[PDB]
This record gives C-alpha cells, structure tokens and sequence, in this order.
DNA sequence: ACCGCTGCAAGGAATAGGATACTTGCGGGCTAGATGGCGGCGAATACCC
DNA sequence: GGGTATTCGCCGCGTACCTCTCCTAGCCCGCAAGTATCCTATTCCTTGCAGCGGT
RNA sequence: GGAGAGGUA
C-alpha cells in the first residue's frame, strides 16, 4: 500500500525518541495504516504528549505519510526523489490536467521531461531535506488543485 | 564448439568531432586539455622521462 | 612441487589468487613457473559466456590448474580437484579459510592444502592468530569447533 | 509446494542446478535456474513460469530477492551457504511468505 | 615522523644541553660518547676502553 | 563523490522490521506436509550411496 | 612519480605516469649553533664512537679452557648482513660460524 | 518490365560501466589504558673407559 | 655402570644527594578485495527494405 | 610510580 515517496532521507522513529521496540512498531503500524490527515494529526499529538519533541526523522516520517496520503487519492503510484531530481511514476488512470501538464512542460522543459508512458523526470538541486519536502508539497498541492 | 571469443575492442571512435582536431599536435602551452580518464587539465609542453 | 605432485597423480589444482586486476599476470607467471600444467583463469568479473565455459572445461579435465578468485569459496564440488594453493592467505577469515580448505578432498584420495603467507614478521597479529588456528584444526568434523571458535 | 533454493553465487547456482536436475531425473518435477548467466529474455520467461506455477524448484542467486520474483504457492525455502548473505537477505523472502 | 621524533626527542644520545656557560654549550656539542645504541654499556665496560 | 562522509543516521531501523517479521512468523501456523512412505522410498533408492 | 604499466601491452610499457609533491614527515632543523629545539628545550645530539664495520682479528689472552693458551679469532662484521666468525679450537683446529 | 542482388538501415541483444548491498580484512585517528661483560659455581650433559 | 671433562645457565657487581625529559593501545569507521543485483548508455549483430543490374 | 641522560662527594 506504500506508494513510496522515498526521498533518500531518513524517515523513521529513532531509538532515543522511543526506547522500547514494540511501541515503535505499534506507531509504525498506526501511521502507515492511517488514512486521513486528521488521524495523522492525532498520532502526532499522541507522540508529542507521550514523548515530547519530535526529531527530524520522526517529522520526516510523518510528512512522508501525509504525502503518501495525498498521492494515493491523486493517483501518483511512485513519487521518488534524490539530490539531483526525481521520477514521478503515475497510475494507469491518473488525474493530472493534460493541458496544464503540457503548459508546465513548455514553460520548464529543463525541469519536466516525460520518459516513458507514466514516468516524468524532474531535475532539481534538492540539497536540503526540508527544502525538498516543501518542494514536493507545493508540487503536489499545485497538482491536486487542477485534478480532474 | 570452439571459443566464441569476439570481445577484442569496442568502437570508441564515436564522439570524435572538431575537439579531437585530428591530433595536429600544434597545441600551445597553457591551452586546456580534456583527458577522458582523469578530467580537465592545462597542457604544459613535451618532456622526456625515464 | 605441489602442482607437480598433483599433476602426476592425475588430479587438478585450485590456485587461488583473489585479485582480478593481477590475475592475468599471476596465471601467466605460474604458466612459466610450471610449464607442465595447463592453466585457465576463472573469476566472477569476466563475461558470463566465458566464465561458464571455463568452469565447464574444468569439470571435463581440459586443464589442471585454475587460477581463481574466492568465487570457489562457496562450495563447488569438483571431486577430482585435490590440492588448493592459497597465494596470500594472511587476509582471509577463519570461515573463508576453512571453506577454501573444504574444496579439496570430496573423494577417496588424500588432498593437501597450502596456505602461502608472506614473511611472518610482515603479517599482522590477527593473521597469525587466524593461521595458527586454521592449522591447529585439521580433522574431519572440525567445521563446528572452528565455528564455535570464530 | 515450489521449493526455492538460494545460493550466494552463480557457480553454486549452476552446480546445484546440475545436481538437482540429475537427482530429479525420473519424476515430473521441473527445475530451473535464474541468475545473470540466464539471458534477459529467458529470465522473464522463468519469472512468468514461476508466477504461473509451473516451475517447482527455482535455484537462484540474490535475484530471488528482487521483488519481481513472485512465487505462486511457496512452501519451502533452502538457503545454502548462509554465511555470505546478511540478515536483510535472509528475511527478504521470509517477510513476503510469513510461514515458509 | 615517529621514527625521527623518537630519535630526536627521547634517545640515549639526543640529550639535554648543559647551558650555564658559553664554554659548557660549546664543549657539550663536541663530546664523543662511547655509549648509546650500538655501543658498550656504562657499567659493563672494562679497564681498557 | 564525497565518500568521506558517513551519510545519514541509520536510513532505516532494523529492530522493528526484524521484530515484526519474527512475530509474524511465530504467530500463525505453517503448512503441515503430508509424507508418503513408499513414494519417498523410491527417491531414497535413487541415491547411489 | 607513480608509473602505471598497462596490462595488455608486453612487459614494460607506460599507460600513465602521475607526479605530485607529497609531504612525508617533519624533520627537526639544527639551529645556527648545533642545537635542536625539540619541545621548547634546546637539546644536543652527541657524536658516538662505535665499532667500525670491517674485519677484526682479536684473541682472548689465555682466559678460557684453563689451558693457558691464546685462542685467536677473526670476525667479519658487515654494515648490513650476517657476521662471519673464524676461531681457533683449543686443539689448534679452525672453526667457522655465522651469527 | 519482372526478378535477383547488394548496400543500408533499423531493431533488439549483448556488453560496458556506474551505483548499491552482503561477507572478510586492515590501517588511521581519537580517545578510554638478536649479535661490546666477566668470574664463580654447581648442575647438566658429552665422552671415554 | 661410572668417573672425568666440557659446557651452560644463574647470581653478583658501592652509598648518599641534585637537575632535566619522557612515559598509549584499542576500537570504530572508512578504505580495499571478493560476490551478487539493477540501471543506463553504447556497441554489435541479424534481418528486412529500397535502389540497381541481368534477362 | 618507572626508564633515559647528566652532575656533586
């Protein structure tokens, strides 16, 4: 069920955050089985209540789960990324506006190139994990508003 | 049957354009040079070595 | 002497070098040291339709010595091969050394195993402790005591 | 129950293929090897046969863990020479089929 | 650096300078020691050397 | 290519993955194979030792 | 100057040859006088007086075997190598030993 | 004008090369931690009867 | 047997005082070797088509 | 606390 939003950055629950293994595993199940951003907010508040501050791996895990939550509804089956760019692997029937997609492709041909039927390559200097995260967030947010 | 050993070389003659210059050897000192194994350097003349 | 002792008996030799960059020179040099032997090279970094055919020829006795990497550490049987010669055995684990020693035998013959080393002041200390342990246990069934020592 | 034999090198893959094909040479059991020694056009044929459920013993190297090798009804795994694999390689198949 | 600093710093012949005269310095730089590495012992030397 | 760097910090956690794999293998019950006596004795007779 | 010989060509042929100025060790400098500042303390390395390599004919003057006889020997002491000792037995025999 | 031949061209199959993940070892950095004594003497051989 | 002789290894080698320098090894990480895989260019090989010649 | 060097009687 994980339409992976792997960005080659650590997204997990660190051992110092939650010491015992079983509570970590229970929260992994709870996060990856949650289907609404309201439920992810509930999990986040429960994490903050029972363990305090959320480290960078924990916040990356939660925002990756949120990105997957939006991507499962939209229709991106494998949104990927790295330091040099990334590949959007769509579904058989995605919900991207075609005229808008061609508009993006013609306004930035160096940052959007279709390589295959459902693979769109973007090339971006995503040197920072955070900046990559809001780049993906705004990309997908501008996608979902034009979804048909 | 016998050995099907035909892997002597691959055609590396591709991508040879004006850059190669057909090895005229008229380079002047300080002219930048690419050596595809190592990278970009500055040519500094002909020398003799043992 | 080891290679001639195996050739005159009719068996085959593993000669493990474990360095692909210089294996073509090690085999060419060994083919001058012992001209009576027929020598091939087998490692996992040459093309598939060549390694497969070399290791097929080795089964059918088309050559005696096969200068190999540790791709033969894994359990290749070849019952006629009864002499392994590990060229520089100081940097190998106990498990790897015993596995390499296990490739000879496999039949009613008596099989030797030479672990050539550098000058013993040039080895490290862990290499000395590993070699004095692999040479300490030479018995049938010593693969479990060696494991519970490792 | 579609035995799956996992060996940590291609020479072991080939030798175990030969030994298994020698032993099961009088039974209606189909034995097949998948590794880099097989081509790129017959590897997909082997995967199609296995997923269909017609190869009953599939001897392979680390190729047997690459998430595109789907067994129909896997009932036995045989990890041979396990001291060259690592933990992730040893539960990469145990995770998919839990009770193998 | 180890084999050079070990000889210069702490050896039997790389020794602390006597510096209470100009004479003491200029004659300590000109000693001819029969001891040290590759040489005889301070307390196992006979009557002849 | 920045090999010197120690990358990130455990890009993944293996304690939870291995614990869940073990606790799912130890939770349910595997296949109970049915053994044939005289159909396996032929396979034993194929062994030349 | 690290040479590289290529594998395909016959024995002795230079594929590449690289060169760089490598830093290896800091060596102490003698001052204007003869003194070394090693850790902030001026030290002096004293000249030694040792046995020169070569050949040395010697004898033990009637102080062995209680015979009252002198036993002449001859050492060959190389700068780098194994020494070679000849010596006389108490029966006027000539005997050789190494190390 | 109709058929055989050849050069060319496209299309997929090998093939290289880089990137990633296992095993093993080993060194570097930073921090817990062998050949210049000599006398005396009693015991251990080496030997000869 | 069993006494003599040669050799070998331990034990020993002055008292008191003053000044100075110099005293680190082991374990974790990142490199190397091997092995395996995927992924992406890049060359290579085979077969089918357009143009030209023989009849 | 120990090694190395030098010194006084």
């Amino acid at each position: 069920q994980q339409t992976e939003v792997e960005l080659r950055m650590p997204s997990l629950l660190p051992d110092d955050f939650i010491p015992d293994v079983n509570t970590r595993l229970s929260f992994y199940k709870r996060i990856a089985s949650a289907k609404t951003e309201n439920e992810l907010e509930e999990i986040k508040v429960e994490l903050i209540d029972r363990f305090g501050l959320l480290p960078d791996p924990a916040r990356t895990l939660l925002d990756i789960a949120r990105l997957r939550q939006q991507a499962q509804k939209l229709g991106i089956r494998k949104l990927e990324g790295n330091e040099k760019g990334g590949v959007i692997e769509f579904a058989e029937k995605n919900h991207v506006n075609p005229a808008w997609l061609i508009g993006l492709l013609q306004k930035q041909p160096q940052h959007y190139r279709l390589d295959g039927p459902t693979r769109l390559k973007f090339i971006q200097d995503l040197s920072e994990r955070k900046t990559r995260i809001e780049w993906v967030r705004q990309f997908m947010r501008e996608l979902e508003e034009n979804a048909i | 049957g016998e050995r099907v050993a035909r892997r002597r070389q691959d055609s590396r003659r591709t991508i040879n354009p004006d850059t190669l210059i057909r090895n005229l050897a008229e380079l002047h000192i300080g002219q930048p040079v690419v050596h595809l194994e190592h990278g970009v350097g500055r040519y500094a003349g002909m020398t003799t070595l043992e | 002497e080891a290679i001639l002792r195996e050739i005159l008996r009719g068996g085959q030799v593993y000669y493990l070098y474990n360095d692909v960059e210089n294996i073509q020179k090690a085999a060419e040099r060994l083919a001058e040291l012992v001209p009576e032997a027929r020598i091939a090279i087998g490692h996992g970094q040459m093309r598939e339709r060549e390694l497969e055919r070399v290791m097929n020829d080795f089964h059918h006795q088309r050559f005696n010595v096969l200068v190999c990497t540790t791709i033969i550490e894994t359990g290749i049987d070849i019952p006629t091969a009864n002499t392994i010669i590990i060229e520089r055995a100081d940097h190998f684990g106990l498990a790897q050394l015993h596995q390499l020693r296990g490739r000879v035998g496999r039949s009613h013959h008596q099989a030797y195993a030479w672990l050539l080393t550098p000058h013993p002041k040039a080895m490290t200390t862990d290499a000395q402790k590993r070699l004095e342990a692999i040479a300490s246990l030479e018995d049938l069934g010593a693969g479990f005591a060696l494991a519970t020592h490792d | 129950k579609q035995v799956a034999v996992l060996v940590p090198t291609t020479l072991l893959a080939q030798q175990h293929y030969d030994n298994f094909r020698d032993r099961f040479a009088n039974w209606p059991v189909r034995i097949e090897m998948i590794s880099r020694f097989r081509s790129a056009k017959e590897q997909t044929q082997i995967l199609a046969e296995v997923a269909e459920g017609k190869i009953d013993i599939l001897i392979g190297t680390h190729k047997l863990l690459q998430s595109d090798v789907k067994f129909k009804d896997l009932g036995l795994l045989i990890v041979d020479e396990e001291h060259r694999f690592g933990v992730r390689h040893k539960e990469r198949i145990k995770a998919m089929r839990a009770n193998v | 650096s180890a084999a050079v600093k070990e000889f210069f710093g702490s050896s039997q012949l790389s020794q602390f300078m006597d510096q209470n005269n100009p004479l003491s310095e200029i004659t300590h730089k000109r000693r001819i020691s029969a001891l040290g590495p590759g040489g005889l012992t301070r307390e196992r030397a006979g009557f002849e050397v | 290519s920045r090999a010197r760097q120690k990358a990130a910090e455990k890009v993944r956690d293996v304690a939870a993955e291995l614990l869940d794999i073990y606790a799912q293998r130890a939770a349910k019950e595997g296949f109970a194979f049915k053994h044939d006596r005289e159909q396996y004795q032929l396979f034993c007779d194929s062994f030349p030792f | 100057r690290l040479v590289i010989y290529e594998r395909e060509a016959p024995e002795g042929t230079v594929k590449d040859i690289k060169e760089q100025e490598v830093y290896m060790g800091e060596i102490p400098l003698m001052t204007d006088n003869g003194t070394f500042v090693i850790n902030g303390t001026e030290r002096v390395i004293v000249s030694q007086l040792h046995r020169s390599p070569g050949v040395f004919f010697d004898s033990d003057k009637g102080k062995t075997h209680s015979s009252g006889k002198v036993l002449y020997n001859a050492r060959i002491i190389p700068y780098r190598g194994s020494w070679l000792d000849f010596e006389f037995d108490p029966k006027d025999n000539l005997f050789v030993r190494i190390d």
